[PDB]
Formats: C-alpha cells, structure tokens, sequence
C-alpha cells in the first residue's frame, strides 16, 4: 500500500481493497463456482487538493488495467438537441467491442468523473435527460461487467437518488486531511530524488518540519519543497556540494500561504492603528476573552460558543475582536466584513457565506469573525428595508453545531444592540462584552502621551482649558485619534484641537 | 442603580416615541446605557469576588462582603425586573400594528 | 405518545393522524419527539429540519418537501418529524414579513390520506403558538400536548445530582441560597445544562452556580 506514493490513507486502502479486488484476483474458476459478479463504481468524495486523482490514477496501475480515459463534468454539455448527452454515450464503445469479440477474458478498462456534482441532480431540460441517459446505460438490458468507474466530488448530497443504489455506485469512501503522520509521510515519499542522489544536507530535520506545518492540504508540500530547492540553487548561482539546507525550507515555509489556516495580512490591516491602553478596560476586555477561549479549547461538551461585543458607534469594537483573534494561536482564522462582499449579486452572497461557514466544520479547531450585521442586512430605517434571506442565512448558521468532534468559536460585533433586539434575534447569543467610550479627561492625556501629539506645555494648557470649559467630556476614540492628527498636521493647537474636541462632544 | 432607572425611563420613552429621528436618538442613547451597565455589572463582580475572598478571617470583612453581596442581588432583580416588563411590552406593541387592514400593496 | 403510536399501528379507519408539540422556547421539544419516535419501531422514518434546508432557493425548498412526502406513502408504516414550523417559514415580526407558498403546501399536505390503506403518523413542534392561531392554520391539528417548563428547586436537585455535579453539602448551600434568593423559579432545561457545565469548570463552589442560576430565571 504504502510501498506506492501515497502516504497518511492507511483505513482506506483495506477497505477498497477487501471490497473491490478480493473478486478480481482469485483465478475465475474459485470466483464463478461463487457465482458473483463484481463492483462496477465507486464514489470517493472530500475537499479539493487532497490527491483523490492520484489515488485513482494508481488504482489502474495495480490492476494492469487499460490506460485510464478522463473528463470533467462541464465540458460534456453542449447547446445542440441530443449532442449534450450522445458524448455519455460514446465513452462506453470501446468496452461493448471488446466484450463481445473475447469474453470473459477481456482486460479492465477504467473511466474517470469529475466533478459530478455538476451535472447530475436529483430529477423531478437537459439535465434529467443526461442523467436518465447514465442511469440507463450504466446497468441496462445487456450484462457488461468488465468495466470500473470512479467518482469524485466535494458535495455528496446532490447526487440523485438512485446512482447510489447497491448496482451502480456501492462503495462510498470519504479522504479528509492529513494528520501529523500523514504530513511525515508526504516529506518522506516526496524527497527520495533528493535522499538517495544526496543532494539535502544532513542537518534538516524532516520530523520538526512536519511538526511545525499544520492542516497542509498534502499538496503544497510539493510546493514548499519545490520551492526551497529552487530557492537553493538559485542563492549558489559553483558545483562544489549543491546541498539544500534548512534555510530554504523556512525561507519556503515562511512564503507558502495555505488554504485551510490564519489569514493573518486581513487581520493585521484590521489593527493597523495600534493598541495602547489609555484607561482600565482594555486590560479587562482582553482578559474575558482569553478565559474564553481556554473555555472552547479544554472542554468536551462545549463544542460551539457564540459570543457578541456591542458599544456606540466609532468606540473601536471590532480591533479588540481583531486583538483577541490574533492572540490565541488557533490554525484556522477567516474574516467576512462588507468589503469583500460589494459588489455581488444576492445569490452570491449567501453562497459565499453558505461555503465560507461549511468550510470550517473539516478543521480540528476554528475561530470565525463577522465584522457587522446591520451592514450585511441591508438595513435603511425609513420603512425600514432589509434583505430577508440573509438574515435568515445567519439565524441558522448561529446554531449549527459541528457535525464530529470538531470545534468552533464564532465572534461578531455591531453597533445596533436595540435593533437587533427589535428584529426578535438575540436568543442565539450567550455572552455579551460592552465597550463604552471616553468620558474623562485624565484618558485624554494618557492618549496624548502614547501620541506623543506634542510638548508638555501644550499638553498641559489644552487639559487645563478642556477641564475649565467640557465637564461631561464624551467622544470615541475614533474622532479622538482623526482629530489628534489633524491639530498636528495644522497649525496652533488651541486655535483647531480644543474648539474640535468642544464640537465633537 | 442609577443607570438602571435610567434605562427603564428610555424604555417608557421608546415606546411613545412617535419621531422617528428622536427614536434614533433614543436608541443610541439606549446603547449607550446598557454598554455602561455590563461594564459595571462586570467590575462589580471581580470586586466583589475579591472582597469575599479577602473576609474570610474576619467576620466584620464577611459581614461587609454578604451586604455587598446581597445589594448587588437586588441590583440584578431590578434589572432582570424591567428587562422583562419591557419585552412584554414590545410584544403588545408589536401585536397593535399588524392586527388590522393594512397599506395598499406593495 | 405511546398511545397514540398503538392506536395507529391497529386501527382499520385511522389512517392519518397530526400531533401538536408547543411550548415556551428552551423547553426542550425536539428531545421528547425523538424519543417518542425511537421507541415504536415504525420501519419508515425520516426527518425534515431547517438544519437541511440550508442555502437553497425557493423552489427548491418546495420540490425537496415534496419529494420527501412521495417517499413517505411508498411503505406501510411511517413516522415524519417536522421541525420549528414557524421556521421553516421564514417568520420575522417587523412588517411582518413571511415566504406565502410554503406555508400553503404544509396546510394541504398535512391533511393528505396515503393511499391503499397505508399508514402515516405526523409530529411537529412550534414555539409561537400565538402566531400560528393568528395564521389560521390550527384546524389541521387533531390534538395538542403542551410542556411547560421546570419551575422548582427540587427538580433542579435532581438535575444535579443527575448530573452527578453536587457535592452533599454543595446542594444544601445551593439550595437553602436560591431558596431565598428566588420566589420565583422558571427555566428552560437546555440552558440549566448549559449553566451547570460551564459552572462545573471554573470556580466550582456554589458562587457561581447560584449567581448564575439567578442570571437565568
Ligand atoms: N484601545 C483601543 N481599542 C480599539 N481601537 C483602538 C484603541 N486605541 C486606538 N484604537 C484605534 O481604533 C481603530 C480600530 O477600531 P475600528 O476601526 O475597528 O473601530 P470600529 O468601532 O469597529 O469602527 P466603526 O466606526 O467602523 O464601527 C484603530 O484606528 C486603532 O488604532
Ligand atoms: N428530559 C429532557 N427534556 C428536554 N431536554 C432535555 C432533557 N434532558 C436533556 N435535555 C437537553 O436539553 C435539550 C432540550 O432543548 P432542545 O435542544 O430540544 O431545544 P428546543 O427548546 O426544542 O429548541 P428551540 O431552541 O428551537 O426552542 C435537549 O436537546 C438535551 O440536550
Ligand atoms: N496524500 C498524498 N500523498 C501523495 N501525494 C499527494 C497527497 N495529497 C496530495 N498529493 C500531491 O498533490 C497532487 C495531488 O493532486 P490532487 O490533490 O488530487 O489535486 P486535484 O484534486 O485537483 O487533482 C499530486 O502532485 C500529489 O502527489
């Protein structure tokens, strides 16, 4: 199993081969005296770059088959009457001709799918025709049992009803992603050119490589290594020893960005203002949200936990969010906020939103934000206006658990507490956090210093002036910092700052 | 305690409130008064739990924590109280304006 | 429950029949229908929730019904489970707004005898009584079980030491303390778990739990 380059699928290997080959192996004689025939499909079916074309292409070679005949779902359609599914039709010829002209000691053929869950939904156009064309040529009138097809796909729960009924597609198998085992494995199949012709240092460390690269999809670590040789060879240009070392390999790791893990450069942008504490409560906030999340990462019953962060408007809420995401350590971090979203039409957005919340369920371990809610919905008060559906889309969301052991923690953040009351929504929610803004003055000073917006006496004199003119001082830390800036780039402190900060509260 | 009363008067306010710009106003000014009463729910817990935690050698120190304690019970009564008072208002509302012949279609 | 799943496996006329499972929200429905089902051994049984029905249009929400309703009849014995009407569509106060189509169907397919003397039991559960009389559509309904939450201390005991949380002296600190905390007393048992599990880890003693418990009710 493993003497061939497929490293980490130890279960799956057993199961295919007990189930497909035992017939096929044993000379006919033992089998017909058994008088049974053989398994005519297989479904295999998981998230995408995971080496499913791999698996199935070695299939063939094990068995001596015919080499393999490929295509993917959409080309097969075309716009003339009867031409879309006459090419369903045609891949079987080949197969007809040789059974009839041998026998039964015809050779195997193979055919691959992709993508079938493209084409072929539940019926009840030219979709059932083509459907209703495979249904009635993969087991029809006339005994055809030479043949083997293989199926992959990412969403199993399309497929129409009967494909899947003992005759057709009898053994359903699922690939998820590598383990730590797994990830070893790969490092080891991959880099036998390199092992046996000697051209990688004896100093890299495969094992802590392995340890140090978490939910790699089994794919791009060919990147990674490709990569760093590359990266090798290219610092030498001499052919003294072209030796690769563990410099290329991080250099290699530090660039690759997998699918499956932190989005940090969103993340990052988010906080790109700084964090300085100016007053007590940013202390306490982030100290709640760490209790948190060694809340979701110790237990055993709590596999989901929704937990909201409210306050005015401009306050600063979702950085601290930012904050507390980017200081936990969890693979799996992603972002939705209206940025990404402009633009498209309404169906895309609840897609988007349908396959972003559906990836997370396959990763061990996840923290998912969402930027703001009255933005998505599409809230207008004069009415008021809204999209229905995806508020509907979210309603639900908020309650899945994951399917399996799998965990997740899920963050969200607006600044319309009551409307969300009114809309009859806030009993999804658990826990809520307040982030109130400034009223004080010693804050503002505390503010000025981490600016360092200018010399003590001016410093002092605007305290002075704000304390003698504002008593009940209350502005976020938005126009706080925006009119920081904009005194400094100015000219003459009191003549724009104190007047602005008067206006603004 | 204050913000508390405070919170019911917008309450009562909210429901009559018939301008929509002033609801606005009131909404936000209702946000702002809730944020400020998790803030010192929050604190008042963690000084309470300390102040407990630092009369147990003292009966006069627990005496001070208990009433501390059992104030802060009443507090939470009164809130728990209104929140619910208010929710079986929104509902009644909420009934008066769709239970009749509406606005020509859309 | 179990009534009513005899009295349709043998009865020549009975047919069809069409439950009612309403109650306050967090009072944990879905649990006992499950269980009513579990334990009559009716070989045909298949569940529709929103859970499902995640992301789709329209029309297909409407052809997946229906389709599930065709299989239904294909069997001599069946059990359907519906859950949140009231869900399924999508009701929201503030207009109000709700989808018109789906709700006509369920009124007619809830009323549908299978043929050739087949048989069907239906459950569905619904936490907004309220509007679903203002709808109009309760005449399909043949009975109503209702639940109610739990509303003593010494139930919540019993929660406890089912849970095999308590310490002995811990249940008699907690309950002499919310005896007098609370005159009052009324929670859904889905967050009452909730609260002891998250109570069980920090802070075990009976603080937290009790403050928590009042922060419930
Ligand atoms: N203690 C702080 N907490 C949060 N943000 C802070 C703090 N101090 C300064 N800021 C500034 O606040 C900004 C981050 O907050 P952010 O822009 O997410 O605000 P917001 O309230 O989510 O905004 P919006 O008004 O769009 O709803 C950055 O400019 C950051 O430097
Ligand atoms: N005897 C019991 N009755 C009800 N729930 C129980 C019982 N024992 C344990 N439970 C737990 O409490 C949960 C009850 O809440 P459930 O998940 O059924 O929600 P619900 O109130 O029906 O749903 P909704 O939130 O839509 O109103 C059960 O799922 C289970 O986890
Ligand atoms: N478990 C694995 N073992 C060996 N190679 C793998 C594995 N997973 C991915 N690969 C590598 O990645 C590629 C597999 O392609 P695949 O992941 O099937 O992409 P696609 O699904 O788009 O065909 C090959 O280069 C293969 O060697």
């Amino acid at each position: 199993f493993e003497d061939l380059g497929v490293g980490g699928l130890d279960k799956e290997f057993t199961k295919i081969f007990r189930r497909a080959f035992a017939s096929r192996i044993f000379p006919p004689s033992v089998i017909e005296k058994l008088g049974i025939s053989h398994v005519k499909g297989l479904l295999l079916y998981g998230p995408p770059g995971t080496g499913k074309t791999l698996i199935a292409r070695k299939i063939g070679t094990m068995l001596n088959a015919k080499e393999p005949k490929i295509v993917n779902g959409p080309e097969i359609l075309s716009k003339y009457v009867g031409s879309s599914e006459e090419n369903i039709r045609n891949l079987f010829k080949d197969a007809e001709a040789e059974y009839r002209a041998k026998g039964e000691e015809s050779s195997l053929h193979i055919i691959i799918f992709d993508e079938l869950d493209s084409v072929f939904k539940q019926r009840g156009g030219v979709g059932d025709n083509v459907v209703n064309q495979l249904l009635a040529k993969m087991d029809g009138v006339d005994q055809l049992n030479n043949i083997l097809v293989i199926g992959m796909t990412n969403r199993k729960d399309l497929i129409d009803s009967a494909l899947l009924r003992p005759g057709r597609f009898e053994v359903q198998v699922e690939i998820h992603l590598p383990d730590e085992k797994g990830r070893l494995q790969i490092f080891d199949i991959q880099t036998k050119k390199m092992r046996e012709n000697n051209m990688m240092s004896d100093d890299v460390n495969l094992a802590e490589l392995a340890a140090l690269t978490k939910n790699f999809s089994g794919a791009e670590i060919e990147g990674l290594v490709k990569s760093a040789s590359s990266f090798a060879i290219n610092k030498t240009v001499d052919i003294a020893k072209l030796k690769v070392t563990r410099e290329d390999f991080l250099n290699a790791l530090n660039d690759v960005t997998p699918a499956f893990g932190i989005s940090e450069e969103d993340l990052k942008t988010c906080v790109e203002g700084g964090m300085m504490l100016y007053s007590e409560r940013v202390n306490s906030i982030l100290k709640n949200g760490a209790r948190y999340v060694r809340q979701v990462r110790e237990s055993d019953k709590s596999r989901l936990v929704s937990l909201l962060i409210h306050g005015p408007a401009g306050s600063g809420k979702t950085a601290l969010a930012a904050e507390i995401a980017l200081k936990s350590g969890f693979p799996f971090i992603r972002l939705i906020s209206p940025n990404e979203l402009s633009g498209m039409s309404e169906s895309a957005k609840i897609a988007y939103i349908d396959n972003t919340f559906r990836d997370a369920y396959k990763s061990p371990l996840n923290i998912l934000v969402i930027d703001s809610l009255e933005t998505l919905v599409d809230w207008v008060p004069i009415g008021p206006r809204f999209s229905n559906n995806i508020l509907q889309m979210l309603k639900v969301a908020l309650k899945r658990k994951p399917p399996q052991d799998r965990r997740l923690l899920i963050m969200t953040t607006t600044s319309a507490y009551s409307v969300l009351q009114q809309m009859d929504i806030l009993s999804c929610f658990d826990n809520e956090i307040a982030v109130p803004n400034m009223t004080n003055l010693d804050e503002l000073n505390n503010v000025m210093i981490e600016s360092n917006f200018l010399d003590d006496a001016g410093r002092v004199k605007v305290i002075n002036e704000l304390s003698r003119s504002c008593p009940n001082f209350n502005v976020g830390i938005k126009k706080t910092l925006t009119n920081i800036e904009t005194a400094r780039h100015d000219e003459d402190p009191v003549n724009e700052l104190v007047e602005l900060m008067t206006q603004s509260a | 305690d204050h913000t508390i009363n405070q919170v019911d008067s917008l309450h009562k306010r909210l429901l009559t409130e018939v301008n929509e710009e002033q609801a606005s106003h009131l909404r936000h000014s209702l946000d702002n008064f809730v944020a400020q009463a998790t803030d010192l729910q929050f604190k008042l817990k963690n000084e309470i739990k300390s102040a407990q935690r630092d009369g147990i050698h003292d009966t006069n120190k627990q005496a001070q924590a208990e009433n501390s304690r059992q104030r802060f019970l009443k507090l939470i009564q009164d809130y728990r109280i209104v929140d619910s008072n208010y929710k079986e208002e929104n509902k009644e509302q909420a009934k008066r304006q769709y239970m009749i012949i509406q606005p020509e279609a859309t």
